[PDB]
RNA sequence: GAGGUAAAGCGAAUGAUUAGAAGUCUUGGGGUUGAAAUGACCUUAACUUAUUCUCAAACUUUAAAUAUGUAAGAAGUCCUUGUUGCUUAAUUGAACGUGGACAAUUGAAUGAAGAGCUUUUAGUGGGCCAUUUUUGGUAAGCAGAACUGGCGAUGCGGGAUGA
RNA sequence: CCUAAGGGGGACUCAUGGAGAACAGAAAUCUCCAGUAGAACAAAAGGGUAAAAGUCCCCUUGAUUUUGAUUUUCAGUGUGAA
RNA sequence: GGUUGCGGCCAUAUCUAGCAGAAAGCACCGUUCCCCGUUCGAUCAACCGUAGUUAAGCUGCUAAGAGCAAUACCGAGUAGUGUAGUGGGAGACCAUACGCGAAACUAUUGUGCUGCAAUCU
């Protein structure tokens, strides 16, 4: 016979976490060490390039937080990327890149150092980061929040964070946590995050299950099957893409099939309302006599 | 043995609030103070860099330097029959702004706007501030409240 | 090789309670 | 719906413990005999404490215990359970629905004998669990399985009869 | 050995109890403080009178000790040993201490007794039991009384036994199912948590 | 704004602490000497659950009174735009400013033989008492603290007499 | 007293209870669940600390240089410490 | 209005036990060549969005629920306290005067609100 452990006592003292805490999404250490500003620059907010993957998405924004709530600067979703040609793999190391120099230039348009501060132009996977143009503005300077996602060195995060950095962003970082490091020399070899970059080692993959495993080709690869899409034509899907992610990064919005309030009147028909106190009263009311029945 | 050091005495004005423990919520780390600000210190235990001394909790001053992670408080202490200058360095974490400020800044506001206004219709209006007064006279009703007559109540014992 | 790391904190144990004899 | 796909149940992991009370060559054997049953480096569990009474001391290397998933789990669970002959008892079976034995002799499992190695005794225990476990063990947004979705006695008494066709005794 | 007791009646110190700071402190002389028929249900003896101190005092532990053994053999003496229950209703926690047992240099005293504060109006002794043995109860705490230091009043209590109802709020709970036995107390019903243990605890529970 | 003492609390944490009641497969034991089954029964003792009496200078959710920090404007508030080697992605800010607006109810009360400032030097550095708070001590015309008022340093009327 | 028991970063979560597993029993090791900290943080105590300040791992020397300002004790002197 | 990402305040949001959840989202889910990390692709890393599911997560509702929050012809102007008397009392202590003024208890009510961006039957 042991003591029951969860008395009321237990929960009175109990003092629980902050809310998005207890939710496990925000790691508040992390989150005071990033966004926490010199107190002599007064105003001047620091930029976060928050980067967060779900199952099917990537999202990216740029956030300045303050004390009514965080307020978005701009964002890029992997999902705007079918509207730039690639269609498949939105959550490729490639599509992270893509996504990440989508925001970096729709950030920069939003600004207006579009003509200032292009970025990297040629993408030969060598290790840069954005320098300040004398006699001019500074880079736009963004530091990675890559939330609770474990650094690991070939982690898709920092595929954004190369592509911001590419995109003309000034984003401090180092290349030993870039696949395609090797840790024993240390030095970053750029052929092979080239190679990652524009999907080669999902085309590599491609290639060497075919040849394997021609059914398990045909259950993993179907959408490029039905679109005739090999391996080879892979780079220019993305090549391209960079060329129309800087030809117009502007944010465009989904057109929406139903006005606001029809959504709103949808939704309110679902999901039960609360009873009133009478109601309940009433309730407790039958089953009190309800209880009737087992006097013995 | 006596015994006379620093956080001596600080057992409870130290201590967090109860079910208050633990991280500081971030509107602490947002706030922005300017020289000349008049803040509140109350000392938090769980941050013990740039920590106020015990006199310091609880008192309130004039921000005169700003700092990477702190700001320089003045605070007159009496010595004896005077008053001495003190300069506190103060993390953020263990100040507040002083709420007697935006009483007084509205208080402006508000006799600037009534002075307007009377300036608008061509009359005018009084600014200071008054005492409470004696209250004036009154006709109390008794429709419904015919009055009931009490009486002191014997003494019993209740145990 | 590779072996379990102590999660615990019961550095100056040596032994544990509710470990009586007799019971 | 109790009849749906995902609650399905199934085995989480398989853990091999053999706890030899001293260190040194013959924990170095079982260890031998573990990695050579799961194809796997095993790992040496060291003595939180000190007792005199089993000749243990702290930090010494007392017990080698390995973890292993998928078919390979499925094949040693069966190995084992043919020497069990398929009958274990009901209170072989704790409350949240996991479950272990343990044999005798490392040679019955169906391994070829050495001299050197000599037999040890094992010990078998199997963690139960539905789909959806990976909720209570993700970094991000960790969150408790719901009653329904919890794994019980009765559930996994009930589906190793089934799959097995063993009995469960209780003696 | 002991002082007179003239020397420990005021509170004049704070109060002095066992604690990890003293350890070396003797056991207090009164160890019981429930007697006569103490396992009896509450219905058995409605009728309650207190020993109520009229001062703010210290009694000694050897003083409750020995009132509490007056009037518990006046009781059973006269009434029997199963007519009422007694019960001490002030605990000595506070620890006496002792100097000479040179001068005043070092003069931290040790250990030397029990006593309990009371305050005015502070209840001592409570007797249970039934009312035709009123005239003997009253007579045993009044010779309890000559055991203690100052002023003490013996009040018939107005409630039913140790509850704390009146004797009549009492008979109401009781006809309205809204008290259960516990032994020698009771249990009353709440219209507050979870309703089935509510209602299974209390069957005769004549609801509106 | 700060505080953690008085009070209060213990079917709220910690620690101390009286009494029954109902329960449990490590019940701690005795009997039924059950042929032995640890599987019942009578019992006391353990724990668990909901209760019960009483407590804390070095316990505490709560939490005074008295006492305490700051503010109540012209050195204020607002508008525009000058300076920098600091700061910002910036044409952003920070600080110090030019120019303009708000006139005696210019922003509570009460008082003010006016406010502010400097130099230099005497004596003193044994104290004691009263109310209240208060520590050691059985206590003391004892010893030791807190705030105030006194005596010392002070006569006068009263307490006969008396710092 | 400490080259870490200093510094940075990362991962993990302690005391304890319950239910289970050959030898294994009150105490060896393994598993799950619960677990507001009931542990641990060199040392006396208090405060403080939970995706850490605790446990483990990796890299290190900021336990470095030049001197000013400030807080406590305070005469607003020194010393110590911050 | 729902959902996601990032949040402010940090339980009216927590805890327990049931039930329900259209659309999108989220999620579980499938796989191991590649970067990466493990005794274990369980965590972490990567790939597919292809084979499946709302069972779980999440969300909402239910509970004379625990807790939390708020309110008061609740208790109580009680306890305590500042100030006063050549007040009472041997004393312990108590009453009164001008002020300030609790905690427990009792009853009732409530059970997240909200900022930025994106999206949806
Ligand atoms: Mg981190
Ligand atoms: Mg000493
Ligand atoms: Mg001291
Ligand atoms: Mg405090
Ligand atoms: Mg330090
Ligand atoms: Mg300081
Ligand atoms: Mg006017
Ligand atoms: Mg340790
Ligand atoms: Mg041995
Ligand atoms: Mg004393
Ligand atoms: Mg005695
Ligand atoms: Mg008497
Ligand atoms: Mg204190
Ligand atoms: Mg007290
Ligand atoms: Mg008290
Ligand atoms: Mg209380
Ligand atoms: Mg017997
Ligand atoms: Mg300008
Ligand atoms: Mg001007
Ligand atoms: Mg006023
Ligand atoms: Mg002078
Ligand atoms: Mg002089
Ligand atoms: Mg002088
Ligand atoms: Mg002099
Ligand atoms: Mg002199
Ligand atoms: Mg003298
Ligand atoms: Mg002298
Ligand atoms: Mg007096
Ligand atoms: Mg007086
Ligand atoms: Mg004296
Ligand atoms: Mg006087
Ligand atoms: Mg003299
Ligand atoms: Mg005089
Ligand atoms: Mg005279
Ligand atoms: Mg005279
Ligand atoms: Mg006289
Ligand atoms: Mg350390
Ligand atoms: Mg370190
Ligand atoms: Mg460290
Ligand atoms: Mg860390
Ligand atoms: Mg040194
Ligand atoms: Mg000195
Ligand atoms: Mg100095
Ligand atoms: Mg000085
Ligand atoms: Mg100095
Ligand atoms: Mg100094
Ligand atoms: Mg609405
Ligand atoms: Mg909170
Ligand atoms: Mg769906
Ligand atoms: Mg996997
Ligand atoms: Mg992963
Ligand atoms: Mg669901
Ligand atoms: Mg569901
Ligand atoms: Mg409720
Ligand atoms: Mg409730
Ligand atoms: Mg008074
Ligand atoms: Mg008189
Ligand atoms: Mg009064």
């Amino acid at each position: 016979m042991q003591k029951e452990f969860r008395t009321s006592a237990y929960h009175s003292r109990f003092q629980t976490p902050f809310r998005r805490r207890q939710e496990g999404k925000t790691d508040y250490y992390q989150r005071k060490r990033l966004v926490t500003q010199h107190k002599a620059k007064y105003n001047s907010p620091k930029y976060r390039l928050v980067v967060r993957f779900t199952n099917k998405d990537i999202i990216a924004q740029i956030v300045s937080a303050h004390i009514t709530g965080d307020v978005v600067f701009t964002a890029a979703y992997a999902h705007e990327l079918p509207r730039y040609g690639i269609k498949y793999g939105l959550t490729n190391w490639s599509a992270a890149y893509a996504v990440g120099l989508l925001v970096a230039r729709r950030a920069l348009q939003k600004l207006g150092l579009d003509e200032t501060y292009t970025g990297v132009e040629e993408v030969e996977g060598e290790f840069e980061l954005t320098e300040a143009v004398e006699d001019g503005p500074r880079p736009f300077k963004v530091f990675l929040d890559i939330g609770l996602q474990r650094t690991t060195t070939g982690a898709r995060v920092f595929g954004v964070l190369k592509g911001a950095s590419d995109g003309g962003l000034y984003v401090p970082h180092s290349p030993n946590r870039f696949p395609g490091w090797d840790i024993e020399a240390e030095e970053l070899d750029a052929e092979l995050l080239r190679k990652y970059i524009f999907g080669g080692h999902v085309a590599e993959y491609m290639e060497e299950l075919l040849d394997d495993d021609e059914e398990k080709y045909k259950s993993i690869f179907k959408n490029y099957i039905e679109e005739e899409i090999e391996s080879e034509d892979v780079e220019e899907i993305y090549a391209n893409a960079h060329e129309a992610i800087r030809a117009d990064p502007s944010f465009k919005p989904t057109e929406k099939k139903f006005t606001k309030e029809q959504y709103k009147a949808e939704s309110k028909k679902y999901r039960q309302q609360k009873l009133t106190r009478a109601e309940r009263q009433a309730k407790v009311a039958k089953k009190i006599a309800e209880f009737k029945a087992q006097q013995e | 043995g006596k015994s006379r050091g620093y956080r001596s005495g600080t057992r409870y004005a130290f201590q967090r609030d109860f079910k208050k423990h633990g991280a500081i919520p971030l509107s602490t780390y947002l706030k922005v103070y300017k020289v000349g600000d008049i803040v509140d210190i109350k000392a938090n235990g769980s941050i013990q860099k740039g920590m106020p001394h015990k006199y310091y909790h609880g008192k309130t001053g004039i921000v005169y330097n700003v700092t990477k992670s702190s700001v320089g408080v003045i605070i007159n202490k009496v010595v004896g029959n005077r008053y001495i200058e003190k300069r506190v360095n103060l993390r953020v974490e263990h100040v507040k702004h002083s709420a007697c400020r935006q009483e007084f800044l509205n208080r402006v506001k508000s006799n600037a706007a009534k002075k307007r206004e009377a300036k608008a219709n061509g009359e005018t209006v009084y600014l200071k501030r008054q005492a409470a007064k004696p209250r004036g006279s009154r006709i109390i009703s008794t429709e419904g409240n015919i009055p009931q007559t009490l009486a002191p109540v014997a003494y019993e014992t209740f145990i | 090789k590779n072996t379990s790391s102590k999660k615990s904190d019961a550095a100056p144990a040596s032994a544990d309670p509710a470990k009586a004899k007799k019971k | 719906k109790s009849q749906n796909v995902m609650r399905e149940l199934r085995i989480e992991k398989l853990v091999l413990n053999i706890c030899v009370g001293e260190s040194g060559d013959r924990l170095t054997r079982a260890a031998k005999v573990l990695e050579q049953l799961s194809g796997q480096t095993p790992v040496q569990s060291k003595a939180r404490y000190t007792v005199r009474t089993f000749g243990i001391r702290r930090n010494e290397k007392i017990a080698v215990h390995v973890t292993v998933r998928g078919p390979k789990a499925e094949e040693i669970l069966e190995r084992g359970l043919k020497v069990k002959e398929y009958q274990l008892r009901s209170k072989n079976f704790s409350a949240t629905g996991n479950f272990g034995f343990g044999i005798d002799e490392h040679i019955d499992l169906g391994i070829k004998y050495d001299p050197s190695i000599g037999i040890y005794g094992m010990d078998f225990y199997v963690v139960m669990g539905r789909a959806g476990a990976r909720v209570t063990r993700r970094k991000r947004a960790r969150s408790t399985i719901g009653n329904s979705h919890k794994t019980n006695k009765e559930d996994t008494i009930q589906w190793f009869k089934t799959r097995y066709d063993a009995e469960v005794l209780d003696k | 050995a002991r002082r007179p007791a003239r020397c420990y009646r005021y509170c004049k110190n704070k109060p002095y109890p066992k604690s990890r700071y003293n350890r070396a402190v003797p056991d207090a002389k009164i160890r019981i403080y429930d007697l006569g028929r103490k396992k009896a249900t509450v219905d058995e003896f409605p009728l309650c009178i207190h020993l109520v101190s009229n001062e703010l005092e210290q009694l000694s532990s050897e003083a409750l000790e020995a009132a509490r053994i007056c009037a518990n053999k006046y009781i059973t003496k006269v009434s029997g040993r199963d007519s009422f229950h007694l019960r001490v209703r002030v605990h000595p926690f506070h620890v006496l201490r002792i100097n000479k047992m040179q001068g005043m240099r070092g003069a931290w005293g040790k250990p030397h007794g029990l006593a309990a504060r009371v305050s005015i109006g502070q209840i001592i002794m409570s007797a249970r039991t039934k009312d035709s043995n009123k005239d003997v109860v009253i007579e045993g705490l009044r010779r309890a009384r000559y055991k203690f230091p100052g002023q003490q009043k013996i009040i018939i209590s107005k409630k039913w036994g140790f509850t704390p109802l009146n004797r009549d709020e009492y008979i109401a709970k009781k006809t309205n199912g809204e008290v259960i036995d516990d032994g020698a107390y009771v249990k009353f019903l709440s219209r507050k948590g979870n309703l089935e243990a509510n209602l299974q605890q209390f069957p005769n529970y004549q609801y509106s």
